[PDB]
């Protein structure tokens, strides 16, 4: 799901996939995930 | 031998189940509940699940969330159970019980079956895009920073409305003087009126509607400019850019690529369309498509470093993909060529910084988000990309929220760094804290699809929350 972002340069635009890949980690990473 | 009955008689209900006689496998399973011991939790849970299956295969998706719900009562982590519960909700368009059911299932799962994650991620684009739609409606508009228009305009040089002067006029003049918010009241003047800078008017104001976050007023402006063929080329040419850019944020690609390619048709030598598409081919991967672009960019613009920059890192994208090392080397050794011919690109940085990054070079990724920091100070998006490194890196939470913090003080209105801040909130367990971030960016989102994005991760925050109650 490219989420492209207006008025940014390319390297800003990258990191919204690095983002979107910490995010999912997050929540697979979270205090009620791991003691379920 | 009390439970061997139950189990006989949930075993005729299993073939009445297989020759498709549902009613009559409901009454065996109702006779099995009976006929089970209270002190049997499992035993009891499993023929309530196995009720629900035949509830669910005459389509009575109430009486499945019912019997699914017992079932969880005496096995609350019965994984079957609650995705039963999860599907039954989706069909009853109970759409944050299900993502909460789903959230508990993929929990339990370890996140290992994707049967459960595409049910949780199909609800939860749903309801982010619904809160996103009405919450589009009536939110005000934000004009964003001289800065940041200063550096969307700069990225053209074949757009006309962005060149100094030598209705719209006027517009031109408040545009001059850094007076954004009466730039859209003017250009309308010159629409209304039909004047001699119709085209331009129609033109920039399109770019402010979108510059506010507004592409819903900016697409018939757009698609006017688009349909006047007696207008300047050029000018079509950056509206077919902007209509096309719109399209791929509306998550239309094929509609994109079309507009500019007439854009590049009609006017084939506007290094503009070049590089703006070209920089869409990276985020979609087509690489070969990619530095074919921004060779044409160098070829329109030889002195540019930014052109340079954008093809060694397009020539970085091809090697990472086809997987040689020798190739990959090659490139890399290609960025510190790039930024000794051009030592003051900073993104020329900031692409290095990424490759390095993708190839674990991170202590020297953090000395080019330094040099950033060096020629450019008050670029706040250097330290979200510093702050997003720390995650990566040695996932240091705190050092994290400090520079992401620190691109907050230069720049209050980036929802870049709020949606990261939450993120961070959400690793560290404080869901409250994190949905207080995601609705900061949610205020501050310019299109509608990124404030999708955001809503869906206050849904899947608040989501856990409620499966942590129980």
């Amino acid at each position: 799901p490219i989420i492209l972002r207006l008025g940014s340069p390319l390297s800003l635009n990258m990191a919204r996939k690095t983002l979107n890949s910490l995010e999912d980690k997050a929540f697979q990473l979270t205090p009620i995930a791991v003691q379920m | 031998n009390s439970l061997d009955r139950a189990q006989a008689a949930k075993n005729k209900g299993n073939k009445y189940f297989k020759a498709g006689k549902y009613e009559q496998a409901i009454q065996c399973y109702t006779e099995a509940i009976s006929l089970c011991p209270t002190e049997k939790n499992v035993d009891l849970s499993t023929f309530y699940q196995n009720r629900a299956a035949a509830f669910e295969q005459l389509q009575k998706w109430k009486e499945v969330a019912q019997d699914c719900t017992k079932a969880v009562e005496l096995n609350p982590k019965y994984v079957k159970a609650l995705f039963r519960r999860a599907k039954a909700h989706e069909k009853l368009d109970n759409k944050k019980e299900c993502l909460e059911d789903v959230t508990a299932v993929c929990i339990l799962e370890g996140f290992q079956n994707q049967q459960s994650m595409l049910l949780a991620d199909k609800v939860l684009k749903l309801l982010g895009k619904e809160k996103a739609k009405e919450k589009y409606k009536n939110r005000e508009p934000l004009m964003p920073s001289p800065q940041f228009i200063k550096s969307y305009f700069s990225s053209f040089t074949d757009d006309i409305i962005s060149q100094p002067m030598l209705g719209y006029l006027k517009a031109k003049q408040y545009m001059e003087e850094e007076n954004y918010d009466k730039i859209i009241s003017e250009c309308s003047k010159e629409i209304d009126a039909e004047g001699k800078y119709m085209a331009e008017a129609l033109l920039l104001r399109a770019t402010f509607y979108l510059l506010i976050g507004n592409a819903n007023a900016a697409k018939p402006d757009l698609d006017k400019v688009i349909s006047l063929k007696e207008a300047n080329v050029k000018l079509r040419a950056n509206a077919l850019i902007k209509r096309g850019s719109m399209y791929m944020q509306q998550q239309q690609p094929l509609l994109s690529t079309q507009d500019f390619n007439m854009a590049a048709d009609i006017d084939p030598q506007n290094a503009d369309v070049y590089h703006h598409r070209g920089q869409l081919k990276i985020l979609l991967d087509q690489v070969e498509e990619a530095v074919a672009d921004f060779d044409e960019c160098i070829r329109l613009r030889p002195e540019s470093a930014l052109a340079q920059a954008q093809k060694c890192f397009a020539l970085y994208r091809q090697a990472y993909t086809g997987n040689n090392s020798s190739q990959i080397q090659a490139a890399m050794k290609g960025f510190e060529e790039v930024i000794k011919k051009f030592p003051r690109c900073a993104e020329g940085y900031a692409l290095y910084a990424q490759a390095l990054t993708d190839q674990q070079q991170f202590g020297k990724a953090d000395e080019m988000y330094d040099k950033c920091i060096d020629l450019e100070p008050d670029n706040a998006t250097t330290y979200v990309h510093k702050g997003l490194l720390q995650l990566q890196w040695k996932q240091d939470l705190d050092r994290g929220l400090e520079l992401i913090s620190k691109a907050i003080e230069i720049d209050n209105k980036c929802d870049f760094a709020y949606e990261t801040m939450g993120t961070i909130e959400v690793q560290r367990g404080n869901m409250e804290k994190a949905i207080d971030m995601f609705n900061k960016a949610i205020n501050l989102a310019k299109s509608e699809m990124e404030m999708a994005h955001l809503y869906s991760l206050c849904d899947a925050a608040h989501a856990q929350t409620e499966v942590a109650k129980k």
